[PDB]
């Protein structure tokens, strides 16, 4: 049931970004 | 000659260390040399 | 010394013969008790500087069992034994197609030609022998008592009399001068015929592990 | 030759010293002194049967060695094979075997008890040496001792 | 009156120095805090150590910049207290006929010697140590080398901890190119020095440049031969350093805490040697020839006994054993709450002096470690200071064996044998000969510790 | 000694095969005393058909 | 590298991406790209993917055993 | 009894700290949930050397919080049964002497104690003498203690020693 | 199940090598140096706290050139990981007793031999005073 791939988070990807608030 | 006997030598009977303290060695002749005392001085010399 | 090389050489090939006989090999009655006095005249020359060197001291018998179980003694004739001498030893084997032969190696052996007798094929059997120890017979001594090897239909019957395993008999060393000597390996069990002070006599029987 | 960095003074002074401490003119090495003596006891001297039948003991000469050099010693001339033993079990077990040293074992145990007078039976004795000598080679004993 | 001058600085200077010691007779302090006299009777009955106040003359003198000096004199200061044994000097049972001692419920007979704390009488067992200040040699088969030339030296009474230099001889038995040539040479290692470095160096690092002096100071009977032949290979290893100052830098390089630059390793080793390195022959910095002479005779020691000429010294002679008192034991203790009594008041006025105001002594002298540190341990039984990160030496101070009249004549007597390297290598057990009207033979305690508990003879 | 010996010995028995094993079942001797009798009831004696 | 799946990014993946995407957005976690008022956080992780700016990682299990580390940004999205 | 060891701890993030740097923000989590804790298997968590490496981050479903699997080279004390080691006396009590093992702190019982030590209520600061008062603990006195067996309590590690060996005590 | 006397415990802490408890003083001074300075965190655990103080209580070594020593002189030998760290730990005095405190080492070292190892040791561990 939707399990054949597994979504990982990456950290070189999240270096850039700013917090809404 | 002084050999360790009593609990030195007990000790190291069952402590099997490999250098004990007085490890002596009884060697025995044989043959004609055996019974005269001169011809067994050259085995001494050649063993010391 | 030429004249110690003598003693030196007429004990080791005496020991050497009778190591064959305790074994169970065929050994001829004259070469067990052959004499210092004989060893020079039927060589007929000095062995130091002359012609009686090590190559020809090697040895050929049979098994008494079955002839075709031959055993070689093979002396390497150089201060020190590498791995070179040693494939051709082995490789001299092959032609007579035996199974088990010895080296009687002198004090010192390489580190390196030792591997030789790891690496070396099941049917190959090497069995090393330092020059020293072979110059005394250690079956004939006293506090040594008399070895017996028992044969596999002699160990299965052994254990089902007294309903035993191999890891419940007494264990014995492979690398022991008495199991050397014998030429024994891993699960055989060797007879021990005993003087015991109170019954008389004691057999024991210990497994090489 | 080599006369034609301690060139020969200094050098002469280091070989001097090498000569006088491990050269071996003749002997073998660890053993320091021979003690040389006629065995007044019985258990040191050659029984053998007579003609007669009557056992006798002769005199036969024993030099008691300070060290081991079982293996060397043995492989001396004038030197008996068989009645030629020592004290040291861990030397014995080198040269003659584990089961070698159960006799052995077994003397020197009996030789120490035996010394002031006391007595023990054989099979206590026999007991301790195969428990030791049972798994092929030398083993201390349990130096645990909870009990 | 040795205590190092105290000094405080983050202008304003300020010095403390201690002038003179003034000693009560025993009192006890209650809530009202009037002097009553405290008998030692008392003492026992009320659990509490008999003691007595010691007061010290503190004067100070401030600076701060303004070229005007100005000092302020402390009569009496209450430093702590002392615990007084009993029957002593400052006892209050001192010459007193045996009609008075009854009539403060004491024994007439009772021969005291003792301290009461918290209401259990202790006795200072003696402890024997190896006597300072001398030369011996032993011989040891298990050391690289063949012979020791242990001197353990030391100031009167103690100015500074014991420091011991054990100029060693290698054996023959190691064997090497260069080794076997020179055969045998003197090590010798300094205190303060990880590694040992050739007793020739250091008379070089003295200022006796010149080889022919060396030899003067150990040799001095150049006739014999046998000596100078003994003390050539030494030379050998130490020739390359024909200048002071290479002495003093080869001497610096192992030194504990080596200085990064090339002149700080000079100082370093000159400092160890004028101070750290044989105290009790010379302090000041003009004592070289005196320093010199000292340890040429350790090495011509060292070469008697190598040559056999002279007999090694027994290890067992009491005469090269001391024996340290309530006396001798109290004063080694008293140096370590004295040394912590400066850090307290050093510490507290830091925070006070770097605010600029003036600090009041009344604060800065804390009265607890005087008087606890002493009780602590004479107590416990746990020689020193608790906080000090070791080992306590045990068994002193016992509690005075009180069952029979006799077993408290001979605790009071009682003597130990030395604990340690020094007693392990020696027999304390083993009766010697030196005991012979100095110590009872027969009375020892039976048991493992055999030998090493015994009596002071009779007269 | 005496408590390290017993510790060695302590699992050693005689097992209903007239044996000698261990706790782990080794046979140590065949026969208790190489003959199989007790050390207690057995006397000194010199028999006289060898001198 | 060798990676052998499609180029292109399945549906199922796709849905999965911005589903936790803005799972996580709507858990105070920062965006990327420019916000210009937009509210619902689907709509703010829906433009992410657009700029191909998720951090997001999709590791797709192969029956084997193997996995192949796939980015949002490199995968082909159809819009 | 301390060790170097490399061990395995799965770190939960809030997609809060999805930020730049997040590693930062794994890294320094890692630094308080494995730090000054004590886990009953290998005992004190004292401190952290470094970090080896940090593993990939995989979501959990549903949960929606990124599970980082991390490597760190850490020292822990972690207590073993039969072992002897030193001790630092907290407090005394008729029940028995208690000590304090680095972090942990062991319990001496009275019966464990050598019958000839005999506690003193009254002497001030209580300690165990003996009669012959040859050997006295006192209150942050060093002395040495086997440890007969170590029980794991509330995520906590509680040993209980004993005296009763040779020499075992001041010295 | 598992006894330290018998040289029996969990297989995982094989691999782990055994530290001083001077030595662990530094690595724990090293922890204590970032945090303080390095990065503005939450102020140290009172576990860790608590051993800081019992490392530098029981320190038998002044600096890193003394535990080195010692370390690579316990290292030639066939001295156990596990006893590598205890002996120095407990710095016994003599040879008997490290054996009757450490039951393992009397089984494979002789009552000479270890005794030159112990003296060793005493010449490096140092006094405050």
């Amino acid at each position: 049931g939707t399990g054949c791939f597994d979504l990982l988070l990456d950290a070189e990807k999240c270096k850039y970004g700013m917090e809404i608030p | 000659k002084n050999v360790t006997l009593g609990v030195p030598r007990l000790k190291e009977l069952i402590n099997i260390s490999k250098k004990p303290k007085t490890p002596s060695l009884t060697v025995f002749l044989l043959g004609q040399s055996a019974r005269d005392a001169e011809r067994a001085k050259d085995i001494l010399c050649r063993l010391e | 010394d030429d004249e110690e090389e003598t003693y030196r050489l007429w004990k080791i090939r005496k020991t050497i013969m009778q190591l064959c006989h305790d074994r169970g090999y065929l050994v001829t009655q004259d070469e067990l008790d052959q004499t210092l006095e004989e060893f020079k005249a039927q060589f007929g020359d000095k062995p130091s500087e002359g012609r009686p060197r090590r190559t020809d001291l090697t040895v050929l018998v049979a098994h008494n069992d079955d002839p075709t179980d031959q055993m070689f003694v093979f002396f390497p004739e150089e201060p020190k034994v590498g791995i070179k001498t040693i494939k051709v030893y082995c490789q001299r084997m092959q032609e007579e197609n035996i199974t088990r032969a010895l080296i009687v190696v002198q004090q010192g052996m390489t580190p390196s030609a030792k591997q030789s007798l790891v690496d070396m094929a099941p049917k190959y059997i090497l069995e090393q022998f330092l020059q020293q120890e072979l110059l005394i017979n250690i079956t004939e001594h006293e506090l040594v008592p008399e070895h017996v090897v028992m044969t596999k239909e002699e160990v299965t019957e052994l254990l089902a009399r007294y309903k035993l395993r191999e890891n419940q008999l007494p264990r014995i060393q492979a690398g022991d001068p008495v199991a050397r000597y014998f030429g024994i390996k891993r699960g055989q069990v060797v007879k021990i015929i005993r003087p015991s002070e109170t019954a008389g006599r004691y057999i024991t029987y210990r497994l090489v592990q | 030759s080599d006369e034609n960095k301690m060139d020969d003074d200094v050098f002469l002074r280091c070989i001097e010293s090498n000569m006088l401490t491990d050269m071996t003119l003749q002997g073998i090495e660890q053993i320091s002194k021979v003690y040389m003596h006629l065995p007044q006891t019985d258990n040191k001297k050659k029984i053998i049967i007579t003609e007669d039948g009557e056992f006798k003991a002769l005199q036969e000469w024993i030099l008691e060695t300070d060290g081991v050099s079982l293996m060397r010693v043995l492989s001396e001339k004038d030197v008996d094979p068989v009645r030629t033993t020592s004290n040291d079990i861990v030397e014995i077990f080198t040269v003659l075997g584990i089961e070698a040293v159960r006799k052995a074992l077994e003397r020197e145990l009996y030789h120490v008890i035996s010394f002031d007078g006391s007595y023990v039976n054989y099979r206590h004795l026999a007991l301790l040496c195969d428990t030791m000598t049972c798994r092929g080679h030398l083993m201390a004993i349990t130096r645990h001792g909870v009990n | 009156e040795d205590a190092p001058p105290i000094d405080l600085q983050a202008p304003p200077r300020y010095l403390l120095k201690f002038e003179q010691i003034y000693l009560s007779k025993p009192t006890h302090w209650e809530r009202d805090g009037a002097p009553s006299p405290m008998m030692p009777n008392e003492a026992r009955l009320r659990n509490l150590t008999y003691s007595a106040p010691l007061y010290v003359d503190i004067t100070k003198t401030v600076i701060k910049e303004g070229e005007e000096q100005l000092q302020t004199q402390h009569q009496k200061t209450f430093i702590g207290k002392i615990p007084i044994m009993l029957r002593s000097t400052y006892c209050l049972l001192n010459g007193l006929t045996d009609r008075d001692l009854c009539e403060l419920n004491e024994c007439p007979l009772d021969p005291g010697g003792y301290f009461i704390i918290n209401g259990s009488e202790k006795v200072l067992i003696a402890q024997e140590k190896m006597a300072t200040n001398t030369v011996y040699v032993f011989a040891k088969k298990d050391s690289k080398y063949a012979y020791t030339g242990e001197c353990r030296s030391c100031l009167e009474n103690s100015s500074r901890p014991t420091s011991t230099i054990w100029v060693s001889m290698l054996a023959r038995g190691g064997q090497g190119a260069k080794k076997s040539a020179i055969g045998q040479r003197i090590v010798a290692t300094l205190p303060y020095i990880k590694q040992e470095v050739p007793i020739i160096i250091v008379f070089r690092a003295l200022g006796f440049v010149s080889d022919r002096d060396i030899l003067e100071h150990i040799i001095y009977d150049f006739e014999d031969p046998e000596m100078m032949e003994m003390v050539k290979p030494s030379l050998d290893e130490a020739f390359v350093i024909q200048e002071q100052n290479v002495a003093l830098n080869f001497i610096g390089s192992r030194g504990a805490k080596p200085g990064v630059t090339k002149e700080k390793r000079i100082k370093y080793a000159k400092e160890v040697l004028q101070k750290e390195m044989l105290p009790h022959v010379g302090v000041s910095d003009f004592c070289e020839t005196k320093k010199a002479y000292f340890l040429g005779y350790m090495v011509h020691r060292l070469l008697l006994a190598a040559l056999g000429r002279r007999e090694l010294d027994d290890r067992d002679h009491y005469g090269n054993k001391r024996l340290d008192l309530a006396g001798p034991l109290l004063a080694f203790l008293f140096r370590g709450m004295f040394k912590n009594l400066l850090k307290e008041v050093r510490i507290y006025a830091q925070k006070f002096i770097d605010r600029g105001k003036d600090f009041n002594l009344e604060l800065a002298i804390k009265t607890r470690i005087i008087s606890d540190g002493l009780k602590y341990s004479l107590a416990t039984g746990n020689w020193g200071d608790q906080k000090k990160a070791h080992q306590a030496r045990a068994g002193v101070s016992q509690v005075l064996n009180r069952l029979t009249f006799a077993s408290t004549l001979s605790h009071l007597r009682r003597l130990n044998s030395p604990i340690g390297r020094d007693g392990k290598l020696a027999k304390p057990r083993q009766l010697h000969n030196t005991l012979w009207g100095m110590v009872c033979p027969a009375e020892t305690p039976e048991g493992h510790a055999v030998g090493l508990v015994k009596n002071l003879a009779l007269m | 000694i005496q408590r390290r010996l017993i510790k060695s010995m302590e699992s050693v028995m005689v097992k209903y095969d007239a044996t000698v094993r261990n706790s782990i079942n080794q046979v140590v001797q065949l026969r208790y005393g190489e003959d199989g009798l007790a050390g207690e009831s057995v006397e000194f004696q010199n028999l006289a058909t060898l001198k | 590298q060798k990676r052998i799946t499609t180029p292109y990014m399945t549906k199922y993946e796709r849905a999965r991406v911005l589903g936790t995407r803005a799972l996580q957005i709507a858990m105070c976690a920062p965006v990327m790209v420019e916000l210009e008022g937009e509210t619902d956080p689907l709509l703010i992780a829906m433009k992410e993917l657009k700029a191909r700016k998720i951090p997001i990682i999709i590791r797709r299990y192969l029956p084997d055993g193997s996995y192949e580390d796939w980015g949002v940004d490199e995968l082909i999205i159809s819009d | 009894m301390f060790y170097h060891i490399s061990l395995e701890h799965e770190i939960l993030l809030h997609p809060r700290y999805f930020g730049p740097n997040l590693l930062n923000t794994v890294k320094q989590k890692l630094f308080t949930e494995v730090e000054g804790t004590c886990t009953g298997k290998y005992g004190f968590v004292i401190a952290v050397t470094t970090i080896d490496n940090i593993g990939a981050g995989v979501i959990q479903p549903g949960r929606g919080f990124v599970l980082y699997p991390v490597k760190y080279k850490a020292i822990v004390f972690r207590p073993f049964k039969g072992e002897v080691v030193d001790a630092v006396v907290t407090q005394v009590n008729k029940v028995g002497l208690f000590t304090e093992i680095g972090p942990m702190s062991c319990f001496i019982s009275r019966h464990s104690i050598p019958s000839e030590m005999e506690f003193d209520p009254n002497s001030n600061p209580p300690c165990y003498k003996t009669m012959d008062e040859d050997i006295v603990i006192q209150q942050d006195d060093e002395i040495r203690l086997k440890i007969v067996g170590t029980r794991v309590d509330k995520n906590d590690i509680f040993a209980i020693g004993s005296l009763m060996d040779d020499y075992l005590g001041l010295v | 199940e598992e006894d330290a006397s018998q040289l029996i415990f969990p297989k995982e802490f094989e691999t782990a090598e055994t530290l001083l408890n001077s030595e662990v003083h530094m690595l724990l001074e090293h922890r204590k140096q970032q945090n303080e300075s390095a990065e503005d965190e939450q102020e140290l655990s009172e576990v860790f706290m608590k051993t800081l103080n019992y490392t530098a209580r029981f320190s038998r070594f002044k600096n890193r050139e003394t535990i080195a020593s010692v370390r690579s002189l316990l290292l030639q030998k066939k001295l156990h990981k596990f006893e590598l760290a205890c002996l120095a730990n407990l710095c016994p005095e003599t040879a008997e007793e490290s054996k009757a405190l450490i039951p393992s080492l009397e089984g494979r070292f002789e009552d000479e031999e270890l005794q030159q190892i112990l003296d060793d040791i005493q010449t490096k561990r140092s006094f405050q005073y």
